[PDB]
């Protein structure tokens, strides 16, 4: 044969990616495919070094299978690594020796013609690097350097640590081409579980009610060894249940068993999503008149924009207005609305103790993992606590602006696009420091500042009403009123808190304390 | 088919330390470790052992082991409440109330 691009492997049962397979090919059809003689004429080299790095639990050794069994070559043997790494050197002479003995051999024997030996490492980090590491990563070297000329030599390694790696290893004609293996992938991990519950099927045990769909929604970063086990808990809460009741004849997996061992046993390794809607978003938003719907308005009109134009890849926005006036809320709404495929927040609330370099350090990892998706937004709440400020002094970190004075303006890769949302309650030290330039766009956020105003949202909340409505309404018109949104909640709270009758005392008196003037 | 056999292992984290450095000539407790993971798990599929290890501080354990496929299902033991307290105590004190040593005071 001459080729072989055939590419049922996504679909064979390893999900994986499809955008290896055409370099990988490429490069294996141009090294051997043509006919060794004129190779030879043209003195070109074979290629020999593969490394497969990334953390654990990925599925790297079934990809190292997967390409030495479609590769027409002999079976493979394979050490955990460290195992040949005696103690002792001299058996890291004699058994390092022994393995390429094996393929030497079969070389002579067989002369130039012959198959290629795939010889699969793990854990290379571990060696390289107390003058052991010296003269083992040299015999190592040895054999493949061209003093041992071996022709036939599939040396495909793993590895989880790329920065305690000797660079000669990778140096030209060592390794050469690299890969890792990300996440389990949101489709990918549909695919498995579809494997291993059609694989369940076989025998029709599964209940119908069972669906892979949301299963594969709900669990988030789960490698595919944590789904083997969140099947394999499901199978034993499932025979616990039964045991504790012809049931063997009537013997089903039910959904509730599913949720119940996701929710008991599995762990999972990286699940967020249903954590920040519902923290920052706590009651919902209410519409109290028409300036709700002017800032909502204006988010989509810009949301559209950065989808869909050329020459303005970057957008950003600022949303400002007095404190207690919920902007954090209207925001991530604004981020919600939109159905972008990344979305992040960056609060200050998980850097409590950071020192400036930390944070730095953070803000630049989370946009350069956002420069990745296709298209995305992000969102950046109090400004000014992220450069800690303090209005004596003044006092804040220089480094932190310099951060995002660089990072506000700093186009992303060919052909992306990026969208940023930024919330603040001090617009004047923000002018001061020259960073209000920056943003394209400023959005107001007002507070209640009339009585029909107040009276329609407290009536939508509920709560007073009917005389109390009334005096509430008798009293407050005619006047003025200035409060935050979020300060009425808690006044109505504390209002409540009194005997039955006297509520309406406590709460006019409560707010016609506090509000002072505009 | 047959039986199970189950070893107990106390003091589990006193043979099995981190197989970083050790800082120590020969390798005897990197060996000991390396042979037990062989021997859990290999090659060879071993269906009926079962191994208990116990430790005071799970800090000081490999991670080889704690990794699925070698020792899964951790539980911690904490401290009673408020009714094992009481049963405790009522363990503890059985004897006593058996041959009438215990006055009505308390
Ligand atoms: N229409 C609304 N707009 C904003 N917040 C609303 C609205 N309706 C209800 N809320 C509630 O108001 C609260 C908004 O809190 P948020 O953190 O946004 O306040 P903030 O004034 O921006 O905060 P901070 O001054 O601490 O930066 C949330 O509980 C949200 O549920
Ligand atoms: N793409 C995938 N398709 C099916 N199963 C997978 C996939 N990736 C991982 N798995 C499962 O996860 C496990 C991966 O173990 P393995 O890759 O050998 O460990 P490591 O990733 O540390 O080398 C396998 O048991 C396999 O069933
Ligand atoms: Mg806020």
């Amino acid at each position: 044969s001459i080729i072989n691009p055939d590419w049922n492997f996504e679909k064979m049962g390893i999900g994986g990616l499809d955008k290896e397979f055409s370099d990988i090919f490429r490069r294996a059809f141009a090294s051997r495919v043509f006919p060794p003689e004129i190779v030879e004429q043209m003195g070109c080299k074979h290629v020999k070094g593969i490394l497969l790095y990334g953390p654990p639990g990925c599925g790297k050794t079934l990809l190292a299978r997967q390409i030495g069994k479609m590769l027409n070559a002999r079976e493979p043997k394979v050490v955990n690594g460290p195992e040949i790494l005696n103690k002792y050197v001299g058996e890291s002479e004699a058994n390092i020796r022994k393995l390429f003995a094996d393929a030497e051999e079969e070389q002579r024997r067989l002369g130039a013609n012959s198959g290629l030996h795939i010889i699969i490492f793990d854990e290379i980090d571990a060696i390289c690097k107390t003058g052991v590491h010296d003269t083992v990563v040299n015999q190592l070297l040895s054999k493949i350097d061209g003093v041992e000329q071996l022709n036939n030599i599939l040396v495909i390694g793993m590895t989880n640590r790329p920065d305690l790696i000797d660079e000669a290893l990778l140096r030209p004609g060592r390794l050469e081409v690299k890969m890792e293996i990300g996440l389990p992938d949101e489709k990918g991990r549909l695919q498995i579980l579809h494997i291993h519950t059609a694989r369940m099927r076989g025998h029709q045990l599964l209940s119908a009610d069972v669906d892979i769909k949301e299963l594969a929604v709900e669990t988030k970063n789960f490698s595919g060894a944590e789904l083997e086990g969140l099947v394999r808990a499901a199978q034993s809460t499932a025979m616990n249940r039964h045991i504790k009741a012809e049931k063997a004849e009537s013997l089903q997996v039910t959904r509730g068993d599913f949720l119940a061992s996701l929710e008991n046993d599995i762990k999972p390794a990286f699940g967020t999503n249903q954590e920040d809607y519902a923290s920052y978003i706590m009651n919902g938003i209410i519409k109290w008149g028409d300036p709700v719907t002017r800032v909502l308005d204006d988010g989509e009109l810009l949301v559209q924009q950065t989808k869909n134009s050329d020459r303005t890849p970057l957008v950003s926005v600022l949303l400002e207005g007095p404190p207690h006036s919920g902007k954090t809320a209207l925001a991530a709404k604004i981020a919600e609305e939109s159905n972008f495929p990344f979305i992040k927040i960056c609060s200050p609330d998980k850097m409590i103790g950071f020192s400036e370099t930390a944070k730095c350090q953070a803000m630049k990892k989370i946009f350069d993992d956002a420069y990745k998706s296709q298209l995305s937004c992000v969102v950046v709440d109090d400004i000014e606590r992220l450069l800690d400020y303090v209005p004596i002094g003044p006092r804040f970190s220089n480094l932190v602006l310099q951060a995002l004075l660089v990072l506000l303006k700093k186009a992303p890769p060919q052909g992306r696009k990026l969208l940023i949302i930024g919330t603040t309650s001090r617009k004047d030290v923000l002018q001061e420091m020259e960073m209000l330039n920056a943003f394209s766009t400023t959005i107001h956020v007002p507070n209640i500042a009339t009585g029909e105003q107040l009276l329609e949202a407290l009536e939508l909340l509920g709560n007073f009403k009917d005389k109390e409505r009334t005096t509430i309404a008798q009293q407050v018109k005619g006047k003025k009123v200035w409060i935050g949104i979020k300060k009425l909640l808690m006044l109505i709270e504390m209002s409540l808190q009194m005997d039955p009758e006297y509520r309406v005392r406590k709460f006019l008196a409560l707010l016609r304390e506090e509000g002072a003037s505009p | 088919n047959s039986g199970l056999h189950i070893i107990i292992f106390d003091e589990i984290d006193a043979i099995c330390k981190q197989r970083g450095s050790m800082a120590g000539s020969t390798g005897v407790h990197d060996t000991v470790v390396n042979q037990l993971l062989s021997k859990i798990d290999g090659v060879e599929q071993l269906n009926n052992i079962l191994v208990i290890g116990m430790t005071n501080r799970p800090d000081l354990i490999d991670e080889a082991l704690l990794r699925p496929g070698r020792l899964e299902v951790k539980m911690e033991i904490g401290l009673p409440d408020e009714k094992g307290r009481l049963q405790i105590l009522h363990i503890h004190t059985a004897r006593m109330r058996g041959h009438q040593l215990l006055s009505a005071d308390v």
